[PDB]
RNA sequence: UACCCACACAUGGGAUCAAUAGGAUACCAUAACGAUGAAGGUCGUAAUAGAAUACGAAAGUAUUUACCUAAUUAAUAUAUUAAUGUAUUGAUAACCCUUUGAACUUAAGCAUAUCAUUAAAAGGAGGAAAAGAAACUAACUAGGAUUUCUUUAGUAGCAGCGAGUGAACAAGAAAUAACCCUCCAUUGUAAUCCUUAAUUGGAGUUGUAAAUGGUUUAUUCUAUUAAUUAUUAUAGAGAAUAUAUUCGUUAUUAAUAGAAUAGAAUAAUGUACUUGAGUAGAGCUGCUUGGUAGUGCAGUUUGAAUAAAGGUAGAAUGAAAUAUCUAAGGUUAAAUAUAAUGGUAUACCGAUAGAAAAUAAGUACUGCGAAGGAACUUGUGAAAAUGUGUGGAGUUUAGCCUUAUUUUUAAGGACCCGUCUUGAAACACGGACCAAGGAGAUUAUAAUUAUAGCAAGAUAAAAAUAAUCUUUAUUAACUUGAUUAGUUAUAAUUAUAAGACCCGAAACACAGUGAACUAUACAUGUUCUGGUUG
RNA sequence: ACCAAUCGAACUGUGUGGUAGCUGGUUCACAGCGAAAUGUCUCUCAGGACAGCAGUUAUUAUUAUAUAGGACAUAGAUGU
RNA sequence: AUUGUAUAACUAGUGGGCACAUGAUUGUAAGAAUGAUGUGCAAAAAGGGAUGAACCUUAUGAAACAUUAAAUAUUCUAAA
RNA sequence: UAUUUAGGUAGCUGUGCAAUUUGUUUGUAUUGAAGUAUAUAUGUGAGUAUAUAUAGAAGAAACAAAUGAGCCGAUCUUGGAGGCAGUAACAAUAUAUGUAUAGAUAUAGACUAGGGUUUUCAAUUUAUUGAAGUGAAUCGGUGUUAUAUAAAA
RNA sequence: AAAAACAUAGCUUUUUGUAUUUACAAGAAGUGAAUUCUGCCCAGUGCAUUUGUUAAAGUUGUGUAAGCGAAUGUAAA
RNA sequence: GAUUCCUACUGUCCCUACUUACAAUUUUGUGAAACCACGAGACAAGGGAACGGGCUUGUUAUUUAUCAGCGGGGAAAGAAGACCCUGUUGAGCUUGACUUUAGUAUGUUUUAAUAAAUAUUCGAAUAUUUAUUUAUUAGAAUAUAUGGGGAGUUUGGCUGGGGCGGUACAGCUGUUAAAAAGUAACACAGC
């Protein structure tokens, strides 16, 4: 130490104990593989299933939405299922969450009308994979990214603007 | 470091390096732990923790394949990486679509007997030796020079150019480096297809234009 | 890769130990001979493994165009020795010469041992592979 | 004759160059032991047999399996009537869960601290194990079981406040699944359970309750065996022979075993209001954590309430409001970690290298014992050290530099190299001679210089077909507040930590072996012959 | 004194490539430039850090209307 | 007298010194110990003091020709 | 266009030669590649190029890349071979015809502990190979115990 | 390093009456055969015997320990 | 066992001489080691790291290339000096060194039920003591004292070598000190 230099922190046991990443490559190859293979055994259903969409906790993203786990069950009340029945269904439901606004209750009720109108149902396993439908493999539905919006206002309601 | 040797000390009219104990052989009382002794292990043993992989940003890896895919259309460039381009009719050239339609070898080849190119075909097949190195024991053996490449639009290579030597395909998403300019130079003789050809419009936009495929790419301007 | 492992590679080294190390119907086939013209079109096939008494016919090598039968087989070495062949000993020439049998085209065969058997078993099998093809 | 030099030819030795049925590293699959006798050992069997290698009196090419060995006519326990049946015991050297637990070292000394919730040691299971359905996180317009990756972050904090050590929520992803006992289950009836060929013999009211069919057809995937492949080419990957041929590659089928999905047919459907005590918490005492006056655990004393009730909300106690949850009984797939064993590849080494071993290598050989542990491939034939023949000088002077056809002599110059040192030819240390080997390379974090892309913005984070920096804007806080072109990479140098340019102590801790030499106690055996005195 | 040729704490394996302000060694050519053995602090005196002496690269001209280990003219300080 | 001057950034070695001339302190004295000013050896070639780290002439690539300094001219040994 | 500058230990910077492997381009070889030994030319120097003999199968150059990347020394590691030197230090009974006549030194023979074929014979020169050889009711062990594993007296 | 060192009988002091063993016994120390002697000192340090200072836990609250200090003996300590 | 004197006795001595055996000297056979910068001839004086085989001025040997002796020199060979000093390197041992601990002594709380007596505090609470059988494995958790029987570690610097003595180890004045500023000594006179 004969110089300028802030003071340096580095710890003893630093290198003696290492985890190396070699198998990258490989793994995501694995990975891609069993997920293309579940996918022959359930051939009419989709892959994934339906989620809700929530809030963000804090002040930092406050101004953010994003799909959350599971779906109320007063919420399925509303659109008409059952949660034994929906669950046959792809779709999720949890029940450890509570219930707070009425804004968050009519946003979660018309996404179960339009998830219901897509689907159809046929009779037994031999009727389903005779039919070639294609098969949709992303997520199902998502939230998509915004994009601010500036309003012009006249010159006279700026003195009484809220 | 598999032994458990241990210095004997000094009043003994003998060096201070680590000695192998015991008795009853030539082995015993001779040197080890040390580099510079016969069966020892070496200062500064080699590890895996090297780095063995390199970062480059994203902007410039696109310039370089911009580049040497126009260094293709030069006539100089082409000729000073040692092709025999004299008899062929124009460059670049673009082939017709319906050209995976075909399922044997022979009828490949007569493609290329069409036009004015068989000599890089057999300039490729004379030119194999010997590797000089100690490579030749290590899947190295042979040596040969590098021929035409053809740039097609499926997603799955054409079994009926495979055999022919001397000739390499490749599909136009990908767009590798390694053939584009091989050797650090660039120039190689390149044939297009219809449908692959037409699609570079798309892929790269004019001078004020952005590409739609590529998101946050311009070409660069003229010095 | 311990003896007789029959792999897919490309290294010089692996390729070497299967030949050298090679044992049972394995050991046949790689000393095998090429057939006449004449005898291609009474069976089909292209090639098939040697055994002894039947005449053979050199076309390469520097005893080319001699023919013989074949008198002893070696499968330690992969060699054969062929009739009307001499080779110089230290003492005299009349050590019989000894040949790698891919050099080699037969012209009669010899029927011993199921020979028939055999050859019947293949030019059946062989028609088969054709008409799966159309 | 000996001593010295020059040339030519022969001995001695295994360096250089070329090859290779050997090794090293990374990835993928498997993850199969044992009382129905394992792993390991001793002795035997070949027509002429020693080493190596294979095999058990059926013995050197689908059954048998000599003798020890957990080694078992047993031991610790349960069931029926001293006998019989059932279950456990041994091997491991990587990953997993508990118990016990150091010191060398760093602080330029050392005693709290660090190395360290480490090494050694003991117990217990599986192909994975452990964990897992809130007596949670927060203060928002609120989220939602477990596990793993990126980031927050070398941050809040802890500490002779010294050296040093060190978390979580929110946010982006991989993968997703929830359930069962504990009351008073229709008392118009134990409706249950083990065993027997048999309501045969029991268990059970101090409370047991357990629906059943494997037939056939089709499809997909994995593993092992067997077969056919042009000489134009769905075959230019590679080997072998000689100076134009084969095995394969490529591309197709068959047989056996295992797994999954679907159809048809055969079997089968009653009633069910349970919530966890010598626990949770207090006083004294010891260990652990970043947890600061419990973050978590344990010994001793004491020991409650039952939804009109109880717990928690990052300084202490007492009190109050507002939020948000309900402990002390049980099961659970996937995403994740890594050996023995078998495969595939490579900018790795090429016989003083690569594993200790190109394998008659854990072999020969050493030690009372725990234990220690080498040399040797095939062609070419360097130097050190010698032999024979021919030629030449002198007896007073090795080798080197300069100038000269008196160059096997003459005149001048000239102490032996490396190294500490004010100062070395030194009576200062190392070096008799040749060959081969042999010491500032790698990684993390910062900074300056050169180069490249974009620029008020910059980016290959994990993954799949967000964050950080410019700029936490100051202050302990309240009160307050515009401004120095950056960020991402490639290369060289320097600083700190890693074995850290290479070789070198006297010592300390953990786990084990010796009274054949010699010392002491106990048991059992053996211990030659002649005189003196009194 | 003795405990297997070892005894004022035996022998074998591991932590271990234990720590050393202390001895020893550190491998190719030419060209440009070129030192210190002094001051302060230190459980400091066989060792460290800051200052001094050195090297490399860079930008810029009235900071030549300027500088100097010099001299001359003028005004002064001192107690050998 | 000087064609430049001025300003920044990064980084190494060294901190055991000795001798001559002038002048001092302690000591009977010392090739003894410790300070002050200048120049050297360390790190500096050739020629002369017979020989010598510091004395006397004297600035630096490879050579040839003429002139001197320090010192010398019986002989070794160039020069009455 | 140096008529001006050029020594140098510790130390700092620039231009260049040698070795192994990787991508691209150009070329050599059975009328003879790589290695080794003697000469000649060339470079201020690290070095390079050619010629003759020997041997018998693969090696060179240019533009870029990766380092286990250049020895006289460490009482350095492993192998081979010198001087001193044929020097120190040790061994050395008589017979003209003999499986004998003499001389000389040393007490000898059985059980146990330890050794394991050394025993005996044949053939070839304290060696090498090949055969043969160990016979128990009465000679040892196997039995009893030394105040919770003990006797070849 | 074989002695002038160690041992020895002889002399003396001390602890134990709940010993698998029982005071002519079982543990701990110093001098060194026999003969003749073994003087004075308890202030210091130790050892033994006997009636100001001092912790925690418990109770509505309060109180109580050994040890140290003081007194008396003891030098073949 | 350690020390002195008489008698006898003698190569211990005056002062050495002669004989024999075994090694040695001569021949054949088996056939090593320490050591080695270079050693090619040796001396007198000089200077020099203050005792040269080599450097500078002087004086000098030589049997055809030997054999047997001898111990002046090569500051001769063996062993990284045991004596002395330094190191912020160790180990055995002692104690009124620093910090602690096994063992042991004494309190408090836990301890079978029952009845009675006595004492101390205010009908009640404490304490002491006796008797019976219905318990009786014999211990556990904390506090104070004793504790080289044990366990870790330390035990400054300057200095005409270290130790003993002094502090020239922090402040102030005059002289050393040489007419600007700056300057040493276990030097001077003091605080
Ligand atoms: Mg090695
Ligand atoms: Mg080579
Ligand atoms: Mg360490
Ligand atoms: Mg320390
Ligand atoms: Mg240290
Ligand atoms: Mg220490
Ligand atoms: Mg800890
Ligand atoms: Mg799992
Ligand atoms: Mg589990
Ligand atoms: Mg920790
Ligand atoms: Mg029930
Ligand atoms: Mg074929
Ligand atoms: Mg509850
Ligand atoms: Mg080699
Ligand atoms: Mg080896
Ligand atoms: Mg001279
Ligand atoms: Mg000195
Ligand atoms: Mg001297
Ligand atoms: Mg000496
Ligand atoms: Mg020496
Ligand atoms: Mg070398
Ligand atoms: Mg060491
Ligand atoms: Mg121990
Ligand atoms: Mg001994
Ligand atoms: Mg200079
Ligand atoms: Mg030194
Ligand atoms: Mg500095
Ligand atoms: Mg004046
Ligand atoms: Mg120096
Ligand atoms: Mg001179
Ligand atoms: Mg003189
Ligand atoms: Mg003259
Ligand atoms: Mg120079
Ligand atoms: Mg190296
Ligand atoms: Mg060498
Ligand atoms: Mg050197
Ligand atoms: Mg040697
Ligand atoms: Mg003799
Ligand atoms: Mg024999
Ligand atoms: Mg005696
Ligand atoms: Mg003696
Ligand atoms: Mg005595
Ligand atoms: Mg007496
Ligand atoms: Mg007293
Ligand atoms: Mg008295
Ligand atoms: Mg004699
Ligand atoms: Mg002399
Ligand atoms: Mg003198
Ligand atoms: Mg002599
Ligand atoms: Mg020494
Ligand atoms: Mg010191
Ligand atoms: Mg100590
Ligand atoms: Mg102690
Ligand atoms: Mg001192």
């Amino acid at each position: 130490m004969k110089n300028n230099h802030i003071l340096p922190n580095n710890h003893r046991n630093a290198m003696k104990r290492v985890k190396e990443w070699h198998n990258q490559p490989s793994r995501a190859q694995r990975r891609a593989k069993t997920r293309s293979s579940k996918a022959k055994v359930l051939y009419p259903a989709p892959l994934k299933k339906l989620c809700p969409i929530v809030r963000c906790p804090t002040i930092r993203y406050n101004k953010k939405q994003r799909l959350g786990k599971g779906f109320t069950p007063e919420e399925l009340k509303e659109a008409g299922l059952e949660v034994n029945y929906a669950r046959r269904i792809g779709i999720r439901v949890d029940n450890r969450r509570r219930n707070m606004n009425k804004e968050t209750l009519d946003l979660n009720a018309q996404r179960l009308k339009e998830y219901l109108s897509k689907i159809t149902i046929f009779k037994n396993g031999k009727e389903a994979k005779e039919s070639g439908v294609k098969q949709h493999l992303g997520r199902i539905m998502p939230v998509h990214k915004m994009t601010p919006k500036v309003e012009i206002i006249k010159k006279a309601e700026v003195a009484s603007y809220e | 470091m598999q032994h458990s040797a241990v210095s004997w000390g000094t009043g003994r009219a003998i060096a201070r390096c680590p000695r192998i104990g015991g008795g009853g052989s030539r082995r015993s009382g001779q040197g080890a732990f040390a580099n510079f002794c016969r069966k020892g292990r070496m200062a500064h043993p080699t590890t895996t923790m090297r780095r063995w992989c390199r970062k480059i940003v994203l902007n410039t890896r696109r310039i370089a394949l911009a580049m040497s895919i126009a260094a293709s259309a030069k006539t100089s460039f082409v000729e000073s990486r040692g092709h025999k381009i004299e008899n062929l009719k124009n460059i670049p050239l673009v082939v017709s679509d319906d050209l995976k339609k075909f399922e044997k070898t022979k009828d490949a080849f007569e493609l290329l007997k069409n036009f004015n190119l068989t000599e890089e075909v057999e300039r490729v097949k004379n030119s194999k030796t010997l590797r000089g190195t100690k490579g030749k024991m290590r899947n190295r053996r042979f040596r040969m020079r590098k021929g035409l490449l053809l740039i097609h639009d499926s997603p799955v290579e054409l079994k009926a150019f495979r055999n022919i030597p001397g000739v390499d395909q490749l599909s136009i998403n990908k767009l590798n480096i390694f053939e584009l300019a091989p050797g650090g130079h660039a120039g190689r003789l390149v044939m297009w297809t219809e449908s692959a050809f037409k699609k570079l419009e798309k892929l790269f936009g004019k001078f004020n234009e952005e590409s739609r495929i590529l998101k946050k790419f311009t070409l660069p301007k003229k010095m | 890769m311990l003896a007789g492992r029959k792999t897919k590679s490309s290294l010089r080294k692996k390729q070497r130990k299967a030949l050298f190390t090679a044992v049972g119907k394995d050991r046949l086939k790689r000393m095998s001979s090429h057939l006449s013209e004449e005898l291609r079109s009474q069976y089909g096939f292209r090639s098939f493994p040697v055994a002894v008494g039947d005449i053979v016919k050199v076309h390469s090598g520097p005893y080319k165009g001699k023919e013989g039968q074949i008198l002893e087989v070696f499968l330690k070495d992969y060699r054969i020795t062929v009739e009307g062949c001499l080779e110089e000993n230290e003492e005299k020439e009349n050590v019989p010469a000894k040949l790698h049998p891919c050099n080699v085209t037969f012209v009669k065969f010899n029927m011993d041992n199921g020979r028939e058997k055999q050859l019947e078993e293949k030019k059946i099998a062989r028609v088969q592979h054709i008409e799966r093809e159309q």
